[PDB]
């Protein structure tokens, strides 16, 4: 069971959809109550968070 | 913001939630609405000093 979060970013490197977008998403998600682990991937163009 | 004592945690902060989400845009520059932590006035377990 997992609540999946995904966000498209168009032609960006790994590292730039990192900072941009996954790095914000998963550390502001530290504290949902709830959750046990939070995963985050950077993928050139998209940001998979669970 | 309070409730009738009694009602369940959860409920009233994703009650809160959709109230909030409005008030988001209107809010100036840069400075977010951060919500309550899953806690209450005695979760202040351990405290440490670097």
């Amino acid at each position: 069971v997992q609540v999946i979060i995904k966000t498209s970013y168009p032609g960006q490197a790994p590292q730039i959809v990192e900072n941009q977008v996954t790095y914000p998403l998963t550390t502001t998600m530290l504290s949902v109550p709830g959750a046990k682990t939070v995963r985050g991937f950077s993928q050139f163009g998209d940001s998979y968070v669970y | 913001v309070i409730f009738e004592d009694g009602t369940d945690p959860y409920w009233a902060r994703s009650r809160v939630l959709e109230y909030l989400n409005q008030v988001q845009g209107k809010l100036p520059a840069g400075v977010s609405a951060e919500l309550g932590p899953d806690a209450t006035g005695v979760g202040w377990i351990y405290e440490y000093a670097l």
